[PDB]
């Protein structure tokens, strides 16, 4: 009977076009967004054009 | 519990066939278990003898003949150290051995067969 | 396969213990569950526990399980045991034997070649 | 800068098939043989002749 080391780096280079991301101790912030927005500037106006 | 019993003493004439029984615990199913049995002259480190599981799996000592042979009675579980050719250097201390379900070593009393004269 | 017994003559009770086993003959490392068992003055054989040649694991007996510490070092090719607390019914004939746990023949599941022995008393000095 | 883990089973997996000398004691012991000799029946005889 064998065990097959461990498969850390073996899945390292298997993983390695996936997005990535640095956790701080259950936060887990992330390094990815492609968040699409829509604002309102009804109330948006310049303080200074008096 | 899981704890082998037999006599303290057992003797006879040289010549006959000696059966030397190891009666197994309750929860044990001797048709199953590998039997070792151990010789153990009076000061000399006892050796392996016999190994027996059935008729045809067994395997004896390095030098020790075939007068010594082994069976199982299954009704009361209980293995058997037979020996025919009872010569005066079969005077000894035999044990018996089996294992529990964790694999731990679980020896016997064992007799001390006294061949008479 | 022959091994020989080494340790000391007399432990004071309560004292650690400890014997030394030289197996002569075959590598260590290789298998071979390589265990104790004793005889105290005249009665059965009693085990105590062996240790695994190849990785090293430790497997001992239910009633010593606090007190004993089998060690390894395939170095010199031997192996020890430690015996901590004795007590003065501890005295008895220990013998290093040999064992094998995955081997094929079951003839060589018992204890195949054993040791010479060592007689220990845990009695008071003189 | 990330370093890439551990590497045992990543070529563990790497030499499928290879041929294994497990086997130790100071010496490497091979699982496998293909030795070609020549048997030179001479100078035996049978024992059983006389």
């Amino acid at each position: 009977v064998v065990v097959l080391g461990s498969q850390e780096g073996a899945v390292h280079t298997a993983l390695a076009g996936a997005l990535e991301a640095e956790m701080d101790g259950a936060k887990g912030r992330l390094s990815s967004g492609h968040l699409k927005c829509r604002l309102k500037m009804d109330k948006l106006r310049l303080k200074g054009v008096s | 519990q899981s704890v082998l019993t037999q006599p303290p003493s057992l003797s006879a004439s040289p010549g006959a066939s000696a059966r030397l029984p190891c009666t197994l615990s309750s929860d044990l199913s001797v048709g199953s278990k590998n039997m070792y049995w151990y010789q153990q002259k009076p000061g000399s480190a006892p050796r392996l003898f016999l190994y027996y599981y059935s008729d045809s799996d067994k395997q004896l000592g390095p030098g020790v003949p075939n007068r010594v042979s082994g069976s199982k009675e299954t009704s009361s579980n209980t293995a058997f150290l037979l020996i025919s050719g009872l010569q005066p250097e079969d005077e000894a201390d035999y044990y018996c051995q089996v294992y529990d379900g964790s694999a731990n070593d679980v020896f016997g009393s064992g007799t001390k067969l006294t061949v008479l004269g | 396969v022959q091994l020989q017994e080494s340790g000391p003559g007399l432990v004071k009770p309560s004292e650690t213990l400890s014997l030394t086993c030289a197996v002569s003959g075959y590598s260590i490392s290789s298998g071979y569950y390589w265990g104790w068992i004793r005889q105290p003055p005249g009665k059965g054989l009693e085990y105590i526990g062996y240790i695994s040649g190849s990785s090293g694991s430790t497997y001992y007996n239910p009633s010593l399980k606090s007190r004993v510490t089998i060690s390894k070092d395939t170095s010199k090719n031997q192996f020890s045991l430690k015996l901590s607390s004795v007590t003065a019914a501890d005295t008895a004939v220990y013998y290093c034997a040999r064992r094998d746990r995955v081997g094929s023949y079951p003839y060589y599941y018992g204890l195949d070649s054993w040791g010479q022995g060592v007689l220990v008393t845990v009695s008071s000095a003189s």
